[PDB]
DNA sequence: CGTCCTTTCGGAAGAGATTCAGA
DNA sequence: TCTGAATCTCTTCCAGCACACATCAGGACG
RNA sequence: GAUGUGUGCU
């Protein structure tokens, strides 16, 4: 390849191929001249080394270097390795009809919608646009249409809004760790340069919006569009293939909103009134005549499908709030009422979605997830649920607890001076009393936060779980924990050295007071331990997942039943204390191997070849069986495959 | 008392404790090092003198000829810095060394010389360093990052654990020289001591002890202490010293002089030893068969025949005792090898040693070092003598010798740079001492073992490498001497020196392209300690223990400013107060604490001189003379924090900032951030791009006026004076005569750097911050740089944040920016970019730049002038023609796709013999004019001074002032006056005036000649044309914004003004951040900074009210004083009574945007004071107001946190990241789409996305992703045709990159093929 | 220009190759 | 003094993506 | 186009 100038760019193969012909034709000359034996011997050795460097350079003693003192790349070095032909040009590759950009939120989309910049859709779908500027006669040839798009006339829009109508595009995020990292959304053309990305798919993608980028690919052919719609469409993926757990889980603002809404305060704007339905609850909240946390008696009609798939209504008069009745306007028909008649944290609404999915199917759940999203966003914005400094409330007893523990470490120091305790005993006692003090400060601050708000109940006075902001967004599981809320208002704890040994004087402050110059140096030990860790950890999990994909890489379900009477003996796992995993989880969705005998022994409880399901596990629990022979994949008798029965439930469908 | 750019806007300081030591010059590790390398030192250490003196005088093979170094000197550069950046050449200074060649006569080894001769030979052109620690290598600005490596010396490590799989710890003594070979010593699981040279392969250490000319007797003399047995009348009693009996069991009945002391088998208690010392009995009876386990020390020959009875190092038995007794060997010397304390390591090693004498060992070493070669006497002798014993191939430097002599507890630190026998034997002795149980190994990450090797070194090293190449070439060329004609330049070749220096400065691992997109970035690039680089460790093979933050990092290296990902803790950043010892180790300041008083004298303690002392923490309350308020105070004794008594301490940290770097110390309220979020804050704050209109931080740290002054962007006064003329592009200071030199008094001129391009394609642009007729004093800013405000760093803007969820537009980390933030053009940045067009002489004739372009409309050639190049000022867009270039068959230079701009500077270069084009000299005629505009200003001021001297002469001795100014300024000399020395001075003034005109003419001609030179280009090209478009990037949904507390986000919307939340005065919020961002990632600093910003802006709004409805200066003065005093025990203490009733009005006029508040890092404001300051405004002390919804008009049913956060605009712009591609160009060898955004390239459907398509089952999407829109060339155009034919169907083939694989396998000797 | 020429902060398998220590 | 088991060398691999710069046989004799 | 270096981002 000609570099910039008259010169010629170096190619290592040509260097090796010239080094070979030199210690060649020269040797041919020497064998023509019949030169002495030793000089021709050395020339033959140089030919041997030239060939050994040409084929596999470096497998010898010392790799020869052409320039810059860097071993030049032989033939066997463009075939192997991460930069070889196999892993670089022949297992993954650069791709046309594709682009990338920065993702922003777009909380108005629906699960099947992304928002493409109006300038990136006109570049991906360019030939699709030519094939309509040429079919409508708005142009005549490919040059007319090419310029027609180049100058972006006002007609290469909606032509573009039509080549885009029901044509999905794939949206890939950089480390595609699992398969949910490629999902196909329908595009919505937006003004801008950021790829707006529905909030409920961020969990699957593992994508915050702090600056990470996505890659759109365009499925050209027709089977690729029906695959992107019937297999990859972000709607078809509301369960995880790794476990039967949901993956469309509302998080961190949809749940602070649904929590602030569905919660009670023991007094409010209207706390007695008896409403006449959810619509009147909304009409009252919106008018400012009732508080979203009031305690009203609503009259709700809930549907239940106890019939053979038929919904029968029941109208009752429930004790709820105004918010839990405003929210019952989005819950589909079929779900009970005691699904919103609580204070919904993150788990409560993830379980509400997970029960909608199993009672009403997939389409009501895909419609319910967007409703939950919009109505959690609305009522989280409508609440102003901010965070200030007076919200991290330090306990009144933190000074006393810390002074007590300080006096106790001084007492143990006095015990050590007299020699009644050795070094290790002293250290362990000091660690123990400081850990007990940390626990006491944690409990003090948590009691002070949680039960704090005391409010006059229209009688004398009364306690109630608090409306503290940081406590709300910790208790609702929105974003927070107890460890963190404790490093903010309680004490920060016992920090460990880089090797692992605990420092025997704990950080006794928090980020609402200040850390010392030394308390903040002590913290950086374990702050950089757990960053060097996550930087040295990705390059090591990626290699494991690559070796795992390459070991299996071909286990396609090539039969429907292998007819085996083998299997494993699924039993609830127990290590000595609590049951680590019940039988229902370890046996669900799998095909039994032998008929499980009820402890009414000699009567078959379950047949021999039944995929179980939720209810069959319930029935195994009633008769309280504790060992089921189940058909596993490691006992299948098919060849070059696995029968669909020795696998079981799909776990995603 | 305050400076002159201080009673202009004075930042309120909340710091509580005085600063006994002020922040040093920030970037001083670069300038000191280079000023040491380049300097003139007569003592020959260190520097260039050291290099020469270490290589010269160089002599031939005793050929009675010698080339000796006399001196050196550094010529003036042929340019200045700016001309070097403009042309594209290094800013270097030629090196002229005055050499000398002396040749002695035949039979004259000390006699007179035949001929002496000397000259100055040019060797190498060494790059110089700018005033800011940067180098200009090829027109760009580079920084040579300091390096952190292992200081030469001896290091005893252990390799605990992971060898031998038995949990037995080995031990190893590695001797690292500054230049030479390594000499590891290590132990074996069988406790045999093996040497290992250059890491090659073990061989018993006694091989090297023998190579040092030692016999086994002498070795056992060296390493073992002897036990003495004596042949006597009977039973052969043994000489015993009671100490050796410590800790074993009785082998026999221990008695002394017939009385029993210790019984068989009993453990000899220390009581027995001490009582035996009481008896003082040395000769002890011994059973003759007990000696059967001992080893003889010295060889024993017979006395009659002289035959060797038993040589050194062989066990004993009754038969050997008989052979010795019959001969009469009254003395027996055996080795005391405790099994516990004095292990028998050298004995066993001698038993494994195959060699016997010196020559055998030398041959064994030669056979290990140079394998496959038949050894010899001279070959092995010379090799081992050149390994560690020749100053030409080994060097423990001064530092290696110091650490060596220190680790062995020797006394003197000076010494010889090469090893010696005693050095090696003592290394082995200390190793065996460690093995025994006394002594301890040292860590490898302790900052007492790691040096810092900055630019004044490594450049001396590379220059010395070039110098040894030169001296080798000369030594050769000096033996073939054609004497009497060789000047000392026919032999000196400046290709080695220049090549080595250029290869170090231009292309190395520590020579990085400067990071220049705000002052902080470059000023914290220059203070960067890289552990990587040539001679250090590597990202991939670096453990977890190199990354961690050792406890000796306190005060020497930042703990919270280091990149993320691959190299965390390999790229540490120097701390604020940290210096480099004369040896290279990091030392930090510490106030000495006398009897109980915290003195004010500071000592710079390194890392080893700090585990000895107990150092009081940085914030420990003193009382008016330095007595700690309490009796037990926190301190750190030996890398271990703990409490101590008040009297035990003997040092105390200087400042509370000295633990953090200078980037981590710009974070207000750092002590409230979790160190992860503070690390992210430091970095992202380093990435912020300079906005259109700088804006101070309301919540600062006080370290902004240092960072923005010590980084150099700003034009700072050199000598005080009065401003005489201020233009947008030059300042003129008339110097105070108290600071003028005797002769040529004059003024000094500062040419500001107007819109010019930085390395990152941004605008670096100085503008004056002074005004006409206004005093300045030394060292205070005259012009502001990029992203500073009144000489005070300002990376972003202060915008009014509301922490609340807003309809999910700030969902994860996003940010909801108002539309007023983009109406006010406050995050608009400027970005210039040079496009190039080179005219090379191809075949079929060269290529010229004419405008004659075939097959183009006239709209294209409309913007080009007649010469072919674009018009300076033409608003171009994507696709337009910028330069017209013609290919003899058309390769004109065109605007890349989608990049707008306005052409601000066209710039043409030409080699010589190519005449010119009208455009090419009408460019650079402007440089002629603008240099005349300076020279003429100097000439006018100087001739004015001269004619003023003339008139001042003509006012004494017959004054004529009325008719002097009538006649022109020419003949004012010979009016009515005497002929004394005053008239002599008049004649001197006439001749000086003529000399002035002549010298101004000659210097202007010098400028025009340096301007009109020929600037040789790269060979193969005729003329280059660079066109500089200038862009303005406005904030828009997609690009990052950040705070200084690691709270970044991506703008998800620009909301209308009427949709933002507003408060009870209708004032809309500027940005809306999410609350849920704060609790989880515990960066509470952003919330306290929000509240303090609200307090500061409340103060500013009170001043704006008091100053809008004009109020007397008395009320302003009293309110601003109330704001500046504010409560607690602080050290600020401003007094406005000494302000001049006009310098308080300007103060208030600068405080109307908001009083700026400081908060030193771990010494900040407290909520008592923040709330007091909110009350001093009129804002709610809770920091939370009641916001209204902008679009439904009703309350957010909660008070929300509203305040002023200082937001930054990181330069991860979105219109720099958005890319799309349908079809473009494809690669050459593997016909796949090209990569990246410049080449219109496609995204990489990686190897991991294939598994995500295989998982779904999507077998058609995958096939079209790797066949049709990718390698397969024949079925890749059929798809284009099908697509633009109404068909969507692929006729797929075989990827042309599988055929490349088949051909590259079939081009090995491997027949791979396809079957049927 | 044209043109000819020749060092050393890694951890697992596994494959020599030795050693050994044993009948 | 023929042989299974414990040490000794040396091989192979170690997450993905974008963007700046530099260097392209060059050294030297004709 | 290949390689290297460096920075950055996930
Ligand atoms: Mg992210
Ligand atoms: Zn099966």
């Amino acid at each position: 390849v000609p570099l910039d100038g008259g010169r010629f760019a170096t190619s290592d193969l040509n260097d090796l191929y010239r080094r070979v012909i030199n210690r060649n034709n020269r040797l041919k000359r020497l064998l023509d001249l019949a030169a002495p034996d030793i000089i021709v011997r050395n020339e033959k050795r140089m030919l041997q080394e030239a060939v050994d460097a040409l084929l596999d350079n470096g497998r010898r003693g010392r790799a020869i270097t052409g320039s810059n003192k860097r071993p030049l790349k032989s033939l066997a070095d463009m075939i192997k390795g991460k930069q070889g032909r196999f892993r670089q040009n022949l297992l993954g590759k650069r791709v046309d009809y594709s682009g990338r950009s920065v993702i922003t939120v777009g909380p108005y989309l629906r699960l099947h919608q992304c928002g493409l910049p109006k300038k990136m859709a006109l570049e991906l779908f360019k030939p699709f646009i030519y094939g309509k500027l040429e079919l409508r006669g708005l142009a005549t040839t490919i040059k007319a249409a090419k310029k027609m798009v180049e100058r972006e006339e006002a007609v290469v829009w909606d032509i573009l809004d039509e080549v885009i109508r029901e044509h999905p595009v794939l949206l890939n995020r950089a480390p595609t760790l699992h398969r949910l990292g490629i999902q196909a959304f329908e595009p919505v053309l937006i003004e801008g340069k950021a790829i707006q990305l529905h909030p409920l798919v961020c969990a699957a993608y593992n994508a915050d919006f702090d600056g990470d980028q996505m890659a759109v690919h365009v499925p050209l052919t027709l089977e690729a569009q029906l695959e992107a719609r019937a297999l990859m469409m972000s709607t078809n993926n509301i369960l995880s293939p790794a476990n039967g757990e949901p993956i469309i889980v509302p998080s961190q603002d949809v749940v602070l909103g649904l929590y602030y809404m569905t919660r009670d305060c023991v007094n409010a704007k209207g706390e007695g009134m008896v409403l006449t339905g959810p619509k009147e609850a909304e009409r009252l909240y919106r008018s400012g005549l009732a508080s979203l946390h009031a305690r009203v008696k609503v009259r709700i009609t809930e549907y239940e499908k106890d019939a053979n798939g038929e919904l029968v209504a029941k109208t009752s008069l429930k004790d709820t709030t105004v918010g839990r009745a405003i929210l019952w306007m989005i819950v589909p028909k079929g779900l009970p009422y005691s699904i919103v008649n609580q204070a919904l944290g993150k788990k409560a609404i993830s379980k509400m979605l997970n029960t909608c999915y199993r009672i009403l199917g997939l389409k009501p759940t895909v419609i319910f997830a967007d409703q939950i999203m919009y109505t959690g966003f609305a009522y989280a914005a409508r609440s102003g649920a901010s965070v200030g400094i007076d919200d991290m409330v330090i306990p009144e007893k933190k000074h006393e607890i810390i002074s007590e523990a300080e006096a106790e470490v001084a007492e143990i120091q006095e015990q050590f001076q007299s020699g009644l305790v050795t070094a290790g005993e002293r250290y362990n006692k000091v660690i123990d009393i400081w850990a007990a003090a940390n626990d006491r400060v944690s409990k003090a601050m948590m009691d002070n936060l949680q039960t704090e708000t005391v409010i006059n109940r229209d009688g004398q006075e009364e306690k109630q779980v608090s409306f503290n902001s940081i406590y709300m967004m910790a208790d609702s599981g929105a974003r927070g924990s107890a460890a963190q809320i404790r490093q903010l208002a309680g004490m920060r704890g016992l920090m460990a050295k880089p090797d692992g040994s605990i420092i025997e004087t704990p950080i006794t402050a928090n980020f609402r007071e200040g850390l010392n110059v030394l308390q903040y140096f002590i913290s950086t030990h374990g702050a950089r331990k757990g960053l060097a860790d996550t930087a040295l950890k990705t390059a090591n999990s990626g290699y494991l997942t690559r070796r795992l994909v390459d070991v299996a890489q071909d286990l396609v379900v090539t039969e429907d039943d292998c007819g085996t009477h083998e299997g494993i003996m699924m039993t609830p796992v127990i290590e000595g204390g609590d049951v680590k995993e019940p039988l229902r989880d370890r046996v669900l969705g799998r095909v039994t191997a032998e008929d499980v005998l009820k402890p009414g022994t000699a009567d078959i409880l379950v047949p021999r070849n039944t995929l179980l399901h939720e209810q069959w596990c319930d029935l195994l629990e009633e008769n309280s069986v504790d060992a089921v022979k189940v058909r596993s994949v490691v006992s299948c008798d098919t060849d070059f495959g696995v029968c669909a029965h020795c696998y079981g439930r799909d776990l995603a469908r | 008392v305050y400076s002159y750019t201080e009673k202009k806007r004075i930042r309120k300081d909340f710091g509580k404790r005085p600063q006994v030591l002020d922040v040093p010059y920030l970037l001083s590790i670069q300038l000191d090092s280079f000023q040491k390398f380049i300097e003139q030192d007569p003592e020959g250490q260190y520097g260039l003198e050291a290099a020469f003196r270490s290589v010269f005088p160089i002599q031939s093979y005793s050929g009675n000829s010698e080339l000796q170094y006399v001196s050196y000197r550094l010529g003036e550069p042929v340019f200045d810095v700016q001309e070097c950046q403009i042309r594209g050449v290094t800013y270097s200074a030629p090196l002229r060394v005055k050499l000398r060649l002396v040749i002695y006569e035949r039979e004259a080894p000390e006699g007179t010389v035949k001929d002496i001769k000397e000259q100055e030979v040019y060797m190498g052109e060494i790059p110089l360093m700018t005033d800011n620690g940067t180098f200009v290598i090829n027109g760009t600005e580079r920084v040579i990052v300091s390096q952190l490596h292992r200081s030469p010396g001896v290091f005893f490590d252990s390799d605990k654990g992971k060898t031998h799989s038995s949990g037995k710890v080995l031990y190893n003594a590695r001797i690292i020289p500054y230049r030479g070979s390594w000499l590891d010593f290590e132990f074996d699981p069988k406790d045999n001591l093996f040497v290992r040279i250059d890491r090659r392969r073990k061989l018993p250490a006694t091989i090297i002890l023998r190579a040092l000319n030692y016999t086994t007797e002498q070795i056992l003399d060296l390493f073992f202490e002897k036990v003495i047995f004596e042949i006597r009348d009977n039973k052969l009693q043994m000489e015993l010293v009671p100490e050796r009996l410590r800790g074993e069991t009785a082998s026999f009945d221990i008695e002394a002089n017939g009385k029993v002391y210790v019984e068989k088998g009993r453990r000899i208690t220390a009581r027995h030893i001490r009582q035996l010392e009481k008896d003082d009995v040395k000769l002890i009876e011994v059973p003759v068969e007990y000696i059967a386990g001992k080893v003889v020390a010295k060889d024993y020959i017979d006395e009659s025949t002289g035959e060797l009875i038993c040589a050194a190092n062989m066990e004993l038995s009754l038969d050997l005792l008989a052979k010795l007794s019959q001969s009469g060997h009254k003395r027996i010397e055996t080795l005391f090898t405790n099994d516990l304390d004095h292990g028998p390591y050298i004995s066993e090693t001698l038993r494994v040693d195959p060699t016997n004498d010196r020559l055998s060992a030398l041959v064994e070493i030669y056979r290990m070092m140079r394998p496959g070669e038949p050894p010899t006497r001279e070959a092995a002798e010379s090799l081992f003598e050149n390994l560690f014993f020749s100053e030409d191939r080994y060097d423990l430097s001064a530092v290696g010798r110091m650490k060596f002599n220190r680790s062995l507890l020797r006394e003197e630190i000076e010494g010889s740079g090469i090893l010696s026998k005693d050095d090696i034997i003592d290394v082995m002795k200390k190793l065996i001492d460690i093995r025994n149980g006394k002594g301890e190994v040292d860590d490898i990450d302790h900052l007492g073992n790691r040096r810092i090797r900055s630019v004044g070194e490594m450049a001396e090293n590379q220059f010395r490498v070039g110098l040894v190449r030169v001296e080798r070439a000369v030594k050769e060329r000096l033996s073939l001497g054609d004497l009497d004609t060789l000047m000392p330049q026919d032999m000196i070749n400046a290709k080695p020196i220049s090549a080595a220096v250029k290869e170090f400065f231009g292309s190395s691992q520590l020579s990085q392209f400067m990071d220049q997109n705000n002052p902080l970035s470059e000023i914290t690039h220059k203070r960067r300690i890289s552990a990587l680089g040539p001679g250090g460790l590597t990202r991939e093979r670096a453990g977890f223990e190199v990354r961690d933050v050792h406890p000796t990092h306190y005060g020497r290296v930042c703990p919270i400013e280091t990149p993320e990902g691959p190299n965390i803790g390999l790229i540490n950043s120097l701390s604020v107060y940290a210096q480099t010892n004369e040896y290279g180790f990091l030392e930090t300041p510490y106030r000495k604490v006398t009897d109980g008083v915290v003195t004010d004298e500071i000592h710079y303690l390194s890392a080893i001189e700090e585990g000895n002392y107990v150092i009081a923490q940085a914030n420990s309350n003193l009382d008016e003379e330095g007595h700690f308020v309490e009796d037990l105070v926190t301190c750190r004794s030996k890398g271990e924090s703990s409490l101590f008594s008040r009297d035990q301490v003997d040092y105390m940290d200087v400042s509370t900032q000295q633990v953090v770097s200078v980037g981590a110390s710009l974070i207000p309220f750092l002590e409230h951030d979790d160190a992860n979020r503070a690390l992210m804050g430091a970095n992202m704050q380093r990435q912020a791009v300079p906005t259109l209109r700088a804006d101070k931080p309301l919540v600062g740290t006080g370290m902004e006026r240092a960072v923005a002054v010590d980084s150099g962007v700003t034009a700072v006064a050199k000598r005080g004076g009065v401003v005489q003329y201020v233009d947008a592009s030059r300042i003129v200071i008339k110097v105070n005569e108290d600071e003028m030199y005797p002769g040529e008094a004059g003024i000094d001129i500062y040419n500001l750097t107007k819109y010019t391009r930085s390395n990152q394609n941004t605008c670096i642009n100085q503008m004056p911050c002074v005004s006409l007729g206004e005093p300045v004093e030394r060292g205070d800013v005259l012009a502001d740089g990029p992203s500073t405000d009144l000489g005070e760093l300002a990376l972003g803007q202060n915008m009014r944040v509301a922490f609340m969820p807003w309809n999910g537009y700030n969902f994860e980390d996003s940010i909801l920016v108002s539309e007023r933030v983009v109406q006010e053009d406050r995050f608009t940045t400027i970005h210039i970019q040079e496009l190039a067009c080179v005219s090379r002489d191809t075949k079929l004739g060269p290529e010229e730049i004419t405008a004659d372009i075939p097959n183009v409309g006239e709209a294209a050639l409309s913007k080009l002038d007649e010469s072919g190049i674009v018009y300076i000022g033409a608003e171009v867009t994507g696709g337009d023609i910028l330069v017209g270039k013609v290919t003899p068959k058309d390769s004109s230079l065109r605007v890349p796709n989608g990049v707008s701009g306005t052409v601000i500077d066209v710039q043409v270069f030409t080699r010589d013999g190519v005449e010119k084009d009208k455009r090419a000299l009408e460019i650079e005629e402007m440089q002629l004019k603008q240099a005349k505009k300076d020279l003429s200003e100097e000439l006018q001021i100087l001739e004015a001074g001269l004619f003023s001297r003339i008139r001042a002469v003509l006012v004494a001795g017959g004054v004529e002032a009325e008719k002097l100014d009538k006649l022109p300024r020419d003949r004012w000399l010979e009016l009515g006056l005497t002929d004394e020395e005053k008239q002599n001075q008049l004649e001197q003034l006439a001749e000086q005036y003529d000399e002035l005109k002549h010298e101004f003419e000659k210097k202007l001609e010098a400028k025009r000649r340096k301007i009109t030179q020929g600037d040789d280009l790269a060979p193969g090209v005729l003329k280059i044309v660079k066109v500089y478009l200038a862009v303005k990037r406005r904030i828009q949904p997609g690009d990052k914004m950040a705070g200084r507390h690691g709270n970044k986000g991506v703008i998800s919307k620009i909301n209308p003004i009427e949709d933002m939340p507003y408060d009870e005065n209708g004032t809309p919020v500027d940005i809306v951040l999410n609350p849920l961002g704060v609790p989880s990632r515990m960066n509470i600093g952003q919330i306290l900074e929000t509240h303090l910003g609200m307090a500061a802006k409340g103060i500013g709004d009170k001043i704006n009210a008091m100053l809008k409805q004009q109020q007397e200066v008395a009320k302003l003065r009293e309110f601003i004083q109330r704001a500046y005093d504010l409560g607690a025990d602080v050290r600020q203490k401003v007094d406005l009574s000494t302000f001049s009733d006009e310098e308080v009005m300007r103060l208030a006029e600068n405080l109307r945007k908001g009083m700026p508040i400081a908060t030193p890092v771990f010494d900040g404001a407290k909520e008592a004071e923040i709330k007091e300051l909110l009350k001093l405004g009129d804002l709610p002390t809770s920091g939370q107001i009641r916001l209204y919804d902008g679009r439904t008009g009703e309350q957010f049913e909660r008070p929300v946190t509203v305040g002023y956060m200082y937001m930054l605009k990181l330069n991860h712009l979105v219109d720099d990241k958005m890319h799309a591609r349908s079809t473009g160009s494809y690669s050459l060898v593997t016909q796949q789409p090209l990569g990246g955004k410049a080449q219109f390239g496609g995204q990489r459907f990686g190897e991991m996305e294939v598994w995500a398509l295989e998982a779904y089952g999507a077998a058609y999407t995958l096939q079209e992703m790797l066949t049709v829109k990718s390698d397969d060339v024949n079925g890749r155009t059929k798809m284009y045709k099908n697509i633009v034919d109404g068909n969507h169907q692929m006729e797929p083939g075989m990827p042309e990159s599988f055929n490349v694989l088949l051909k590259e396998i079939r081009s090995l000797g491997i027949n791979i093929e396809l079957e049927d």
